[PDB]
Formats: structure tokens, sequence, C-alpha cells
């Protein structure tokens, strides 16, 4: 029918939305986690920077 | 119809909750995988060291 | 000051009906009955084309037609010259759909 | 998205790979290693292309486009192979197929592709090339596959096409480093353009996207920061109203403003303040409540940052920095209450230079701009303090402004009836 | 009977043309759900204080004895949502107004004791 293709076309929507957040958020969280842990890796060989300083 | 309005509310739900919680897990162990690599590269730093010194001995 | 105002309380109005509405739980879209004459829906379809025309996101704009267990309302447009009459009778009561 | 639905209808159809078994034309070998790794629902297939080392798994497809004449099979075959290494959620992600030993041409594999763009080549290139944001490698030949023409000239122009490329060009700038090197690039420049020109919705959310992503390094930040961009893009803010971009944006301006290299960059808060009113579209946003936490905390602390840094543009010295150097423009100095009622004893500055600095503007200054700004923080002084009202009156400052209040321009007259409103008390 | 379903934006543009088509008619479905708990009543208060500076200017007007016509400029129906910021210049030409009127009669108080001093001596 046609008010059936205008809700399928309506469910295309709805899933392009879905992918949308699914993209965008996906590299949001992961952008923002990465570079909360090269901070975190930059910590972590700071300490170890600090004991091979010591022992040299 | 009445029936899509549930299941594309359980497909967003569900997709961002596994979304957060894969960011959460690979953050908890990617600071343990962090410190055994600044350990294994730490140690290549001290045998080249080590090897300096004995040269230089 | 003159046309601010008629504008102010245009947008007053669109927010009123605005009220009148049902927050989709299912979508950041919105949903709610509309009553009207069926003779005429094809023009109404065009209102929503028009109105989903003028936004570029090009919004399918389902309607949903479907019978319920509801009241139909029956006020049958006349015309100018018949006014007072059915004013008249209207005054006095209201009767059922199509009668 | 004509790309997906073309991939679609591909998926519908059928290459009978049994009859090109005997594939003179197409790759023989491959053919006939078909059998295995086409199922890829399994996982046991995924160790099946484990099994086949790469090397006899569409290794010899490597080159398939030169191999096939024909348009419509290649176009089949091309696009069902790089369907599958477009999924890769799991089935790969170690980019498998590279052939160490020809390790030399697997990035320079794209010159001999990179042409036939209407058989979507190109549209498979685009994420084929991701090599680069979940995996660890680095393109050696970055200028001839970024900086070359395979999508800057569709950037400033088949427009689904170029935001399913600028989205790949997302992919692609995750790696920080080819995004550095992309920030040297003038293709930042193309993107800002057409920012500025108006374009599709979707686009316009994804090339602002990549200005977010620039803005995770403090040094590109550094470098990008001397690009006056932002008044421009909380013009596109206030104009278009879809919940989506306004959130992507106010995360660019948390990142961007929040690297904060230094207190000069910081000055930026202060030329975002002043070169556009985001303070009210800002309270505008914070009046109607989402549900959105992220965003909620964004404004929160956008909100609070910028209540300090025009606390910071609201104090005496500045002000008198800027009297001496002969500058004068509507600023939060200029409507800075708690200078006005607070300090107004302190613009009893030494020997009067502040006031003196004011009354010799009085008739000096040509600009009816700094002389109305001039005109208004006299009448502030007069608001608050009697006795420098009597002061001014020593000064003769009331005959130049009696002149104001029929200064030519109407801002002037406002401005010195208003100061002069202000003069009247006690009066 | 029509259950119409309209994304956000394309709802508002279509209340605006259904308003104007003077046809139709709509029904509330969440009759125990206020205005304060549907995220709508920011704006309405918006609107409330727009016509009460409206009423306010438009008696300042009064007392000024100016006869507005109000004859023209029926169709027109703007939307856009700047429209807060444009009534935010028209508080801004108020308000000034106000502090005018404020002023002006202490103004008036000062000249009538000035007025006072001129005739003694």
């Amino acid at each position: 029918a046609l008010s059936d293709a205008d809700v399928q076309k309506q469910i295309k929507h709805m899933m392009a939305f879905i992918e949308q957040e699914a993209n965008e958020k996906a590299e949001e969280i992961d952008a923002k986690a990465e570079e909360e842990f090269n901070i975190e890796k930059g910590r972590l060989v700071q300490t170890q920077r600090l004991k091979i300083m010591e022992y040299y | 119809s009445q029936t899509q309005g549930i299941q594309q509310l359980l497909q967003a739900e569900k997709r961002a909750a596994e979304k957060v919680a894969d960011a959460r897990k690979r953050k908890a162990r990617r600071l343990k995988q962090a410190k055994e690599e600044a350990q294994m590269e730490v140690e290549q730093y001290r045998r080249e060291r080590e090897q300096e010194f004995q040269s230089k001995q | 000051i003159r046309v601010w105002f008629i504008k102010v309380r245009k947008m007053k109005a669109i927010y009123h009906t605005l009220n009148l509405c049902n927050i989709d739980v299912t979508q950041k879209c919105l949903i709610a009955e509309v009553w009207c004459p069926v003779t005429d829906l094809d023009s109404i379809q065009f209102a929503l084309r028009r109105g989903t025309e003028h936004s570029g996101s090009t919004v399918p704009s389902i309607l949903n037609r479907m019978q319920t267990n509801q009241t139909p309302p029956t006020y049958n447009k006349t015309n100018k010259f018949t006014h007072g009459f059915q004013n008249i009778v209207d005054a006095y009561g209201i009767g059922t759909y199509r009668e | 998205n004509i790309i997906a639905a073309k991939a679609a209808e591909v998926r519908a159809n059928k290459v009978n790979w049994q009859s090109y078994l005997q594939g003179q034309m197409i790759s023989a070998e491959d053919c006939e290693f078909i059998q295995r790794f086409e199922m890829k629902r399994s996982s046991e297939d995924k160790q099946e292309m484990l099994q086949t080392e790469g090397s006899q798994c569409a290794k010899t497809f490597i080159n398939l486009m030169t191999h096939i004449s024909k348009e419509q099979t290649v176009q089949y075959i091309l696009t069902m192979v790089d369907d599958m290494l477009q999924e890769n959620h799991q089935r790969v992600s170690i980019f498998f197929d590279y052939a160490k030993r020809s390790k030399s041409t697997a990035w320079p594999y794209f010159l001999p592709m990179l042409n036939r763009q209407d058989p979507f080549t190109v549209h498979m290139a685009a994420r084929i090339i991701a090599k680069l944001a979940a995996w660890g490698k680095e393109l050696m030949e970055g200028s001839d596959l970024n900086y070359y023409f395979n999508w800057i000239k569709t950037q400033l122009s088949s427009s689904q096409y170029v935001q399913c490329v600028a989205g790949c060009l997302q992919l692609m700038l995750r790696v920080n480093e080819y995004r550095f090197a992309w920030v040297e690039a003038d293709g930042v420049n193309c993107i800002m353009g057409v920012l500025s020109n108006k374009c599709g919705f979707q686009l316009q959310y994804q090339m602002i996207f990549s200005i977010w992503l620039l803005a995770f390094s403090p040094q590109m930040c550094e470098h990008l920061r001397r690009y006056n961009i932002i008044p421009v893009l909380s013009d596109i803010l206030q104009e278009s109203v879809k919940e989506k971009v306004t959130r992507i944006i106010l995360a660019a301006f948390r990142n961007f403003l929040e690297k904060s290299t230094e207190r000069e960059t910081r000055q930026e808060y202060a030329l975002a303040m002043i070169q556009c009113k985001v303070l009210k579209q800002l309270e505008n946003l914070e009046q109607q409540k989402y549900d959105d936490e992220d965003i909620s905390e964004d404004i929160k602390f956008l909100l609070e940052k910028l209540g300090e840094s025009v606390q910071d543009l609201s104090s005496f010295d500045e002000y008198s920095s800027e009297l001496k150097s002969g500058r004068l423009e509507w600023s939060p100095v200029h409507k800075s209450e708690k200078f006005w009622r607070e300090n107004a004893v302190r613009l009893n500055e030494k020997n009067y230079e502040l006031l003196k600095i004011l009354t010799k503007l009085l008739e000096v200054s040509d600009d009816p701009q700094v002389l109305a700004v001039a005109a208004h923080d006299v009448g502030e002084y007069v608001r608050h303090y009697p006795r420098g009202k009597r002061v001014i009156e020593q000064l003769g400052g009331k005959q130049l402004v009696m002149n104001h209040m029929h200064h030519e321009d109407q801002q002037v007259r406002y401005n010195a009836l208003l100061a002069v409103q202000k003069l009247m008390v006690h009066n | 009977l029509a259950q119409l379903f309209l994304q956000s934006e394309a709802a508002y543009c279509c209340v605006s043309e259904l308003g104007e088509l003077g046809k139709v008619q709509f029904r509330d479905l969440n009759p125990d759900v206020n205005v304060f708990q549907r995220k709508f009543v920011n704006e309405v208060r918006r609107c409330e204080e727009m016509d009460r500076k409206l009423r306010f200017v438009e008696k300042e007007i009064r007392k000024a004895n100016i006869p507005i016509m109000d004859t023209g400029e029926n169709p027109e129906v703007p939307f856009p949502r700047d429209m807060i910021d444009l009534e935010a210049n028209f508080e801004k030409i108020e308000n000034e107004l106000k502090e005018i009127n404020t002023n002006q009669e202490a103004l008036k108080r000062n000249f009538l004791e000035l007025t006072e001093l001129k005739f003694i001596l």
C-alpha cells in the first residue's frame, strides 16, 4: 500500500537515525577514551622514566 | 507499526549500552596492558644501558 | 507593536497546540490524534507535504488512519446564509453523528 | 546513501563463480578458493581465510579491476569482496590480506585504483584504506591518497557520496599523526569554506565533527587557533536548531577552549564572547532541559568557565590600560557593574588622569562610537559619586557633553542625554 | 481516527501550516500531564512575558494618546527561533522608555524646586 510504503520509509528514517547515533556516539566515546588513555600512558611512562633515571 | 515502536527502542538502548560497556572494559584492561608494555620497554632500555655499562667497564 | 502583538499571539497559540500532543517515547518525533472530516483528507496531506517541504529532513509525515471506539463529532458546515438557523438549533441542542 | 543501496542490489544479484572457475579472465586460483571463506556468518570460515594465508585469499583478486574488461561483472565481484572487507566487525581486524612480501604494493595498490568512480571503485577504496583508525599501521604515500584529488575535488562539490567519503575521512583522521598532517594541509581551508557556504545538513555535521576531532591535541589547537572560525560556528549554531550539530559544536568548544595551552590562548574565550553573544544562546539552551546529561554537564562547565572569564574581563586596571591606549569598544568592562559601583573611588586615579583622558577625549575624539563609550562611562562616574560630579563640573566637561546632547549621530544624542540625566541628581 | 506522526521540527512547521488550514482539530493523549512535565512550559512562560511587555508598551502608548491603526500585515506568520532575541530588543526599548519616564518625573521634581528658587530671587 501507499501507507505501508510510508511506514517502511519512516522505518528507513528510524534506522538511519540508529546508525547515525551509532557511528557518531561510537567515535565520540572512542576518541575521548583513547586520548584519556594516552594521558594514562604518559603517566605510567613518567613513573617508569623516574625509575630509569634513578637507576642510571 | 506498533511493533516497530519497541523494536527500534530495543536496538538503540542495547547498542548504546554495549558501546559504553566496551569502552569501560577496554579501559580497565588497557591500564594493566600499558603497565606491562612500559615494563617491557623499560627492561629493553635497561639491557641496552647494561651493555653500555659493560662496554665502558 | 500593532503587528508584534498578533505575531506573539500566534506563537502562543502554536505552543498551546503543541501542548495537545504525545511526547513519543519511541522517538524525538511527536505523535497525536487528529480529527477531521474524511472527505478532504487529500488537502490535509498536501498541507503536511508543505510542512515537511519547508524542513529539509524529507519527513515522510505518516497518517495512521484507523478506526476507534470514540464519539464522532458533527458540525456540518452549511453556509453564511443559514448560519442563524443552524445557530438556533445548535443552541437548543446537539444531535448524534450523521443525523 | 546510494552506495548501500547498490551494495544491496548486488547482494540480491548473483555471480556464478563456478562458471568462472576457468578464471583466465578472473583470477582462477582465487575462484577455486571461493569455496572457502564465502559464508562469513560462521567464524570457522574466518579460520578458513586464515588458513589460506591471504596470498591465496583474494591476493589474486588484488588488481582484478585491470584483469577484467567487462564492467558489470567486475562491479559485482569488487562490490561483494569489498563489502565483506568493509563490514570487518571482527572478520579480520588485522589487515590480514596485505601480502607481507608484497607489502611495498599494499598502500600503492590504490594508484591503479582510484579510477572509475562510477562503479564505486573509489567508494570502496574509501573504507578499504582503513588500516589506520583501528590498525597499527602508517601510510607512506599520504600524498597520493589524501592530498591527491580522489576526494579533494568532490569536497567542494554525488553529494551523498561526498558525505559518505567525509565519514571515511573522519575515520582517517582518527590517527593523530595524519590528522596533524592535514592540519598542516590546506584541505582544512576547503572544509571551512564549504562550512561557511550553505550545503546539506548531513555534510555540515560530518565536517564540523572532523573539526571536533581536530581539538584532541594541544599543539594542533595551538596551530589552528589562529583561524577565527569559532564566531562562524556560533553563527551556524544559532541559525540551525537540530540538537545534533549543537551537541558536537558544544563539545568542539569544550575541547578546543579547554586544552588551554596558555592564558593568551584562553583569550579565545573573550574573543568568542565578544564576537558572538553565545551567553544568551547558552542560557536558552539551559532553560529548555534535555535528558542528555552529557550536554547538561557541557553547558554547566562552559557557563561557569565563561563566567570566571567575564570576571577576568571585569577589572579596573584593564580599563585603565584600555583608556590609556586611546582604545574603547563596548565590552564586559564597559558594562562591568562591579567595576562601576565598587571601583568608582578608583576612578579617582592619581591627578585624576583617567578623568583627564576622558575630558580631553570629549573634544579630540572624532569617532562617534568611542565618544559614546566615553559619554556612558562619564554618566556612570556621575551617577555613583556626586563629589566626582562636582569634579567633572570643575573640569568643564559639562560644556562639551552639552554639545553631544546635540552632536549629529542619534546614538550621540541618546548617550549625552542619558549621561546628563544622571548629571541632574541633586539639581 | 488518525494517529498523525511527524518529526519534531516538521511537526512545528506542520502545526503552523495546519492552523493556517483551519480544518483539523487535535486531541490530548496525556490529559494527566501538565506543561510542567512536558518541558514546554518554559517557552509558554516566555510567551507570557512577551505578552505582558506587549500590553505594557500598549498602555504607555495609550497614555501617550497615539491613534494606533492596526489595519494590515495579517498573514505573515514568522517562525524563527531568534524571536526571543527580537523581543529581547523590544524589552530593551521599553526598558529605556521606563527609565526615561522615571528620570523625566525626577527631572520635573527638580525643575519645580528650581522654579521656586527662581521665584525667590
